[PDB]
């Protein structure tokens, strides 16, 4: 065969995508508690 | 956001309700109980 193979029209062995979970992975919670009150915070305990 | 900004709005007038929690709501106990059946029997009536 006169013509060598030029090595042009290539392709990559195993290509797999990105993974995708079907289960749907429950969403992750904060790490910041609420900002609740600034200045009263955790109640003030009235006396008699 | 959501549900879970509640979740962590969490402090000292929250005791009297969740600390030490003692029960849920999210699992109900339902008690077995005997085996019967209900059947619907006519009486004879004495007298007109």
């Amino acid at each position: 065969q006169p013509r060598g193979y030029a090595g042009l029209r290539p392709y990559e062995k195993n290509y797999e995508g990105i993974a995708e979970a079907d289960v749907s992975a429950l969403q992750a919670r904060y790490l910041d508690q609420t900002r609740g009150r600034p200045r009263t915070g955790d109640g003030d305990t009235e006396p008699i | 956001a959501g549900g879970l900004s509640q979740l962590v709005a969490y402090g000292a007038q929250d005791v009297y309700l969740t600390g030490n929690p003692q029960i849920t709501f999210f699992k109900t106990v339902y008690r077995r109980y005997t085996n019967f059946a209900i059947e619907s029997i006519q009486q004879t009536i004495n007298g007109s």
